RNA sequence: ACUGAACUCCUCACACCCAAUUGGACCAAUCUAUCACCCUAUAGAAGAACUAAUGUUAGUAUAAGUAACAUGAAAACAUUCU
């Protein structure tokens, strides 16, 4: 098995020079062996990707899926450790940069069928990962307007060359 | 009927990452003025409702102790009085349920 | 097609639906406040109002007594229905029940509702209160009202 | 295949032939082993041919390192910064000579598909064709069906 | 486990290669890598350029003042290339001016100065030094060598060539290694200008010629989003130059640029440089 | 030139900001206790004269930041971006409080200031515009008013519907810009230095310096625009959602100079009004 | 430099967690500058362990950063005057004198203020509970 | 007239397009002899090479988060009701 996500919190950067932008804080947290399908967990992860910590918590508090409570607990733990140990000034000044669900170690069981035949149930377990980055959530990628999109078209037209000749 | 070919991960992603399947963002979440916990606009605050349910459970335990047995529903009104409270003029002729705690602020 | 069908299909059939509503309504009469799945509460609200009306009809009315006897499985509530609830609402003409939505049941995430009889002794629910009249929008609308009143 | 491989355009390093020809190869490094059948050819090359090549190519610095080695190698560094490493493992003296001569005559550009066998910085002398070449003009520049 | 060593060694080599590609080490000056002898490298530099450099002069050219300062600071716990670089830069500017004036007598002094500045600029000189291996032999206190220091070292090398072989050989060197850099380059790609129409008007005034009349020679797709306008500048009803564009203003500006090119004799089909 | 006047006023503003910041160097921890109904008992150790009630809301949660418009530091209304001075008790006031009157007044003042900025940067160069004052009118009045003296060349000119709509478009551009409401407690001397040209603002500054015990005056800046504030303002302009410069009425008693009152109306994002109600409010905001 | 190997021999085991626990995953730029008054012993006491109290009034510098190299305590350049009462202990066969504990008197001046603002949450009340 | 092949010419290079079968030149990896000593050489050997046997074992996919499964009601969780 791999446990690199936990190690990711132990990387120490060298001191920044005074004339350098303040490096945003980053907190890697995860919960391993959640009794929940990674496919079902992925929907919640995608839902909360890119949102502020408070908005993500609000969205998860009112979600009926079982994984919502687990993700909320993980996010709360991440916030607590970010404030205590990663020198994050404000609780709410955090946004979910990364949130993914990983397959866990699963167990195989037998499902009895009608005519003495059987199938192999898998007691599915999944991991859950979050990276919390300090600072306001990045603005959503604005949809490309007609002006810029026609600009792209004209650039493509100009890029044309006389192919297969001198 | 059995599948004729394994469905590729590309097709499966196209299917199961569709917006129709993605979880929709709720925009009716608000902060309860009373306690500041999160609630939905059309739903009662969970925290405040838990307060009310716990106080109701205590009052109902007192009611059960007073009644003392099944099928003992009173034929008269009921009034809940807390420590340091006395039945008022309209509270006369109504069964009194005594609570050992002080009057809650939200209760009136 | 269910155009105009006003009764939900609950339980194991019509009789089972009636019995489920009967149990819910008996609990409502006993406790003056009940939590139950939102659909069942919505279905039982009308029957609660109808029981209040039958109680208003009077203790001595044979039809009202029979209806109460059927609808209250615990017979100790019939005196309560005829001597507490009905006198309480004698002034009112309707709206004896207050129904509100509650956070979904943790067990199965069912849509939950709390239904109570108005004027009960239990602690008040966190009712939704409209915005204060002193808000910016409400004060502007108050200005509208005053100007319209003065002009016409 | 071409689609599964990078491609470039035929080019020189610094217009290598315009003013004068500058040999692009600048450094050769032969890692050879005193003992080992693999580097017998490399040893013979160092004994007999490396000096002649060195004096024939004064612009190339040649280093010879005798080190315990199971696979003798020649590393060629060109002026443009390219580095090409070729194993001379079990190569005869003539094979090593030809390989070294090819490295000397080669340029530092990558050996990948070349899109065109030619490269002109001034492809046109009479004016690159445009739709209005060969099209006669009209009085007052009146477009077809123009009233005035 | 499978008995054997060769497959394991190969896999270790592949893992090392992938690790290096993913996280390449910080760049290191070639001097610090194996197989480096400064004297042989500098001699090979001279022989590669086919010029009989004086070794001491070339060493003094390759050594920089900042390197001397860093070396002295380290020693706490040599002649720089300043004069050689100054001489080389001065001679290079004068010789490039001579070349350009001889090749394009109609080019104005401003254009000649701008072309010389382009040829001796940080970008072009840095590219030439990088592909001539001056950077490898450059002694500097920081790596990669900054473009300013690289340019200074290259001009110091030119000055050393001047002091060793003479003005004629140095001029040949410049013609070979800087005049070639404008091959394929466009006049206004090398000399940035603003208001080419105004500059052309000035030039015609100097030549005692009336201001050109901009006139629409050809047109296509006027009302579309991809128009083509060919605009010609007419002098006393005589076409001097016509240029295309997307809008009429752009076409006129480009026609002015073409007219300037023709007047200065830097047309695309001009006589190629002689070597 | 007006651009030069704005540049020098902003320079003085920044000079005063830096002067106060230097006067308050290092970091002194001040204890501010949340006395609000929710999350009671929380305590924030804050940088003296650096942190803000907005920073306290940042510590609390994002909902506090988004919903809180004012702060009652020790019972007095403080702008959400006004630096805190001493250990105190803080309570956040939103638009939907039981008694949001103070928040309404702050919103009214902020909208008036935005209108003043739009007016000052609307007219053409030749005409001269002098912002006399933002009269403090009740919200019941149905419109926030800003008083301006226009040039004698325009004393006979009344804005058209298109001109009013252009004013609204400029105000909406400001709202989209979403500039914070920077605040300063600046001594009357520096305030008069900043506003020396504007006689009306000079006398208003003198009046405020007389009213308050000391000569401390409230200067406020949205962007490149500095004005004397009758009180605390909104944190940011993006709080405004609906905004409409409704009318311009020429005050009847104007012998010396013609004072025009620009009347407008706005509603924050928290209190959006439906289209029809908004139209009726606009109609009533032209009196 | 986080030279825990030498710190183990330089400080007592009772002191090492205090020396190194809270400073994990953060760079410290502690530096020394000339002392102000000569260090002198204060008192000594005593299977058998030595004990020596030394009073120092020196001048020092701090710059404690985060995992991300952003300063969070003290200026790196400006030095401060430090009054410390350092207690050494010794094992009595091969043990030496190592820092055992720093005694901070109640009258000592408050230390340097923190750079980041902090919050101290009040009682997280359950529904039945009410704030007091 | 032109277009038109792997035919033919042209610059360079040539053993480098037939099933079963047959001849030949090389060779991956392993061990042994002796070398070598950042991966090898000359030889001797052999469990010496897998895109295919509804091949065997193990892992994980697809079908699929689908088929299918489950807890009578309220409540003081005492208790009561159907
Ligand atoms: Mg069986
Ligand atoms: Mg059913
Ligand atoms: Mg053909
Ligand atoms: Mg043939
Ligand atoms: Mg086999
Ligand atoms: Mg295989
Ligand atoms: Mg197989
Ligand atoms: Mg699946
Ligand atoms: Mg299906
Ligand atoms: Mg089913
Ligand atoms: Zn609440």
């Amino acid at each position: 098995i791999s446990r690199k996500w936990e190690k990711k919190n132990k990387i120490v950067y060298p001191p920044q020079l005074p004339g350098e932008p303040r490096r945003p804080a980053e907190i890697y947290h995860c919960r391993r062996q959640i009794k929940y399908s990674k496919d079902k967990m992925w929907y919640l992860a995608k839902l909360i990707r890119g949102m502020s910590i408070d908005q993500a918590l609000a969205q998860l508090e009112f979600n009926d899926k079982k994984g919502a409570k687990i993700i909320k607990e993980v996010l709360l733990e991440a916030q607590d450790m970010a404030v205590r140990d990663h020198n994050v000034e404000f609780r709410s000044n955090l946004y979910i940069a990364e949130s993914t669900s990983g397959r866990g170690q699963c167990l195989k069981r037998i499902r009895y069928h009608g005519r003495g035949r059987f199938g192999i149930m898998e007691k599915v377990y999944c991991h859950y990962f979050v990276k919390l980055v300090e600072g306001p959530p990045p603005p959503p990628e604005p949809p490309k307007t007609a002006v810029a999109h026609a600009k792209e078209y004209i650039q493509q037209l100009r890029s044309r060359t006389i192919v297969h000749t001198l | 009927a059995a599948p004729k070919n394994r469905r590729t991960i590309e097709v499966n992603r196209c299917r199961r990452r569709n917006p129709q399947k993605l979880i929709k963002v709720k925009n009716n979440i608000d902060v309860c003025p009373e306690c500041g916990h999160l609630k939905q606009k059309h739903v009662l605050c969970a925290y405040c409702y838990e307060k009310v349910c716990k106080e109701t459970a205590e009052i109902r335990r007192q009611i059960g102790k007073q009644e003392g047995g099944p099928f003992k529903a009173p034929t008269i009104e009921t009034v809940v009085l807390y420590t340091g409270e006395t039945p008022s003029e309209q509270d006369q002729g109504k069964r009194i349920i005594e609570r050992d705690r002080k009057r809650p602020s939200w209760f009136t | 097609i269910s155009h105009g069908r006003v009764f939900r299909r609950m339980g194991l059939g019509p009789e089972s639906r009636i019995h489920l509503l009967r149990n819910l309504l008996t609990g409502l009469v006993r406790h003056e406040r009940i939590e139950a799945p939102w659909a069942r509460v919505d279905e039982m609200r009308g029957y609660a109002e109808k029981l209040i009306d039958y109680g208003k009809l009077g203790d001595t009315n044979e039809r009202a007594m029979r209806m109460a006897d059927f609808w209250l499985t615990e017979k100790d509530l019939i005196p309560k229905l005829f001597q507490v609830l009905a006198p309480r609402y004698k002034d009112q003409t309707g709206g004896y029940t207050r129904m509100l939505q509650i956070p979904n049941r943790s067990l199965d995430r069912a849509k939950m509702a709390v239904i109570e009889y108005k004027g009960n002794c239990l602690p008040p629910l966190p009712l939704p209160r409209r915005d204060s009249h002193l808000t910016l929008l409400n004060q502007l609308l108050q200005g509208l009202r005053q100007d319209l009143r003065q002009s016409q | 295949t071409a689609r599964g491989t990078p491609s470039r355009f035929l080019a020189s390093v610094l217009h290598n032939g315009l003013g004068r020809y500058v040999q692009q190869l600048q450094r050769l490094s032969f890692s050879v082993s005193r003992d080992g059948a693999s580097s017998r050819g490399a040893r013979e090359f160092v004994e007999r041919e490396v000096i002649d090549f060195a004096r024939r190519n004064p612009g190339v610095v040649i280093y010879v390192n005798s080190r315990p080695c199971c696979v003798p190698r020649v590393v060629a560094e060109y002026l443009n910064g390219a580095v090409r490493e070729e194993s001379i493992h079990c190569k005869s003296v003539e094979e090593i000579s030809t390989l070294v001569q090819k490295l000397a005559d080669q340029s530092g550009l990558d050996v990948i598909r070349i899109r065109k066998p030619f490269h002109t910085d001034n492809p046109s002398i009479q004016g690159q064709w445009h739709p209005f070449t060969n099209k006669p003009t009209t009085f007052r520049g009146l477009r077809p069906r123009e009233v005035q | 486990v499978k008995k054997g060593f060769r497959a394991a060694f190969r896999f270790q080599k592949e893992l090392e290669r992938q690790r290096l590609l993913r996280c390449p080490p910080p760049p290191v000056r070639r001097s610090e890598k194996p197989n480096w002898d400064y004297h042989a490298e500098i001699q090979a530099f001279g022989h590669r350029l086919q010029e009989n450099f004086s070794l001491d002069l070339l060493k003094t050219a390759f050594v920089n003042s900042c390197y001397i300062k860093s070396e002295e600071a380290k020693r706490q716990q040599l002649k720089s290339n300043q004069e050689l670089s100054e001489q080389g830069t001065s001679f290079s500017q004068t010789c490039l001016t001579q070349f350009l004036e001889d090749e394009y007598p109609d080019m104005p002094t401003e254009g000649i100065k701008n072309l010389v500045d382009f040829l001796t600029g940080e970008e072009v000189v840095c590219h030439v030094a990088r592909n001539l291996a001056v950077e490898q032999l450059t002694l500097s206190e920081e790596f990669p060598v900054p473009p300013a220091v690289l340019q200074q070292t290259f001009f110091a090398v030119i000055g050393a060539l001047l002091q060793s072989s003479g003005p004629e050989r140095t001029a040949l060197f410049i013609r070979d290694f800087l005049i070639t850099q404008m091959t394929g380059k466009e006049l206004f790609e090398m000399w940035k200008i603003i208001n080419p129409m105004g500059l052309l008007v000035e030039e015609l005034k100097k030549r005692n010629v009336s201001a050109p009349e901009s006139r629409l020679t050809r047109q296509s797709g006027g009302t579309t989003a991809l128009p083509l306008y060919f605009v010609g500048l007419y002098c006393d009803k005589k076409l001097i130059a016509e240029g295309p564009g997307e809008t009429v203003l752009v076409a006129e500006e480009e026609a002015a640029r073409v007219a300037l090119r023709k007047l200065y004799g830097f047309t695309e089909n001009r006589r190629p440089w002689n070597y | 030139s007006p651009t030069e006047l704005t540049e020098m006023r902003n320079d003085l503003f920044n000079k005063e900001k830096a002067r106060q910041l230097s006067l308050t160097p290092r970091t002194e921890k001040i204890e501010v206790k949340h006395v609000g109904k929710t999350d009671p008992g929380t305590v924030f150790v804050m940088n003296k004269n650096i942190s803000t009630p907005y920073s306290c809301a940042m510590h609390l949660s994002e909902w506090y930041c988004r919903k809180s418009i004012l702060a009652l530091v020790d019972g007095q209304p403080w702008d959400m971006y006004k630096p805190l001075t001493k250990s105190c008790e803080i309570k956040f006031l939103t638009f939907k409080d039981c008694d949001p009157g103070e928040v309404n007044k702050a919103y009214w003042r902020s909208c008036a200031m935005m209108m003043g900025c739009v007016i000052e940067r609307a007219f053409k160069d030749e005409y001269m515009v002098n912002l006399v004052r933002a009269p403090e009118v009740p919200v019941i009045s149905g419109a926030f008013c800003y008083d301006v003296v226009l040039d004698s060349k325009l004393d006979e000119w009344m804005p058209t519907k298109e001109n009013l709509r252009s004013f609204t478009k400029d105000a909406h551009a400001l709202i989209y810009k979403d500039l914070p409401f920077e605040t300063l407690e600046v001594e009357a001397k520096v305030a008069l230095e900043i506003f020396q040209h504007s006689k009306y603002k000079v006398d208003f500054i003198e009046e405020k310096a007389s009213q308050n015990p000391e000569r401390i005056v409230k200067l406020h800046r949205i962007g490149d625009f500095i004005d004397v504030s009758e009180g605390p303002l909104i944190p940011r302009t993006s709080i405004c959602f609906q905004y409409e410069v409704s009318a311009v009425h020429n005050l009847q008693p104007t012998q010396p100079s013609l004072i025009r009152r620009f009347q407008g109306v706005s509603l924050p994002v928290h209190l959006r009004a439906h289209f029809t109600i908004w139209d009726k409010l606009l109609e009533r905001s032209r009196k | 430099n986080s030279d825990h190997d030498r710190l183990h021999t330089l400080v007592t085991e009772h002191c090492f967690p205090d020396m190194t626990w809270d400073i994990k995953y953060k760079t410290v730029r502690w530096s020394f500058v000339e002392s102000l008054e000569p260090s002198h012993v204060v008192q000594v006491r005593c299977n058998v362990y030595g004990q020596i109290t030394v009073r120092m009034h020196t001048r020092q510098t701090l710059a404690i950063y985060d995992r991300f190299g952003r300063l969070m305590y003290g200026q790196e350049d400006v030095p401060k005057d430090v009054l410390e009462y350092v207690v050494f202990e010794k094992q009595l066969p091969y043990g030496s004198w190592r820092m055992h504990t720093k005694i901070v008197p109640p009258w000592a001046p408050p230390k340097q203020p923190i750079l980041k603002t902090v919050m101290i949450p009040g009682p997280q009340l359950k529904p039945e509970e009410e704030y007091e």
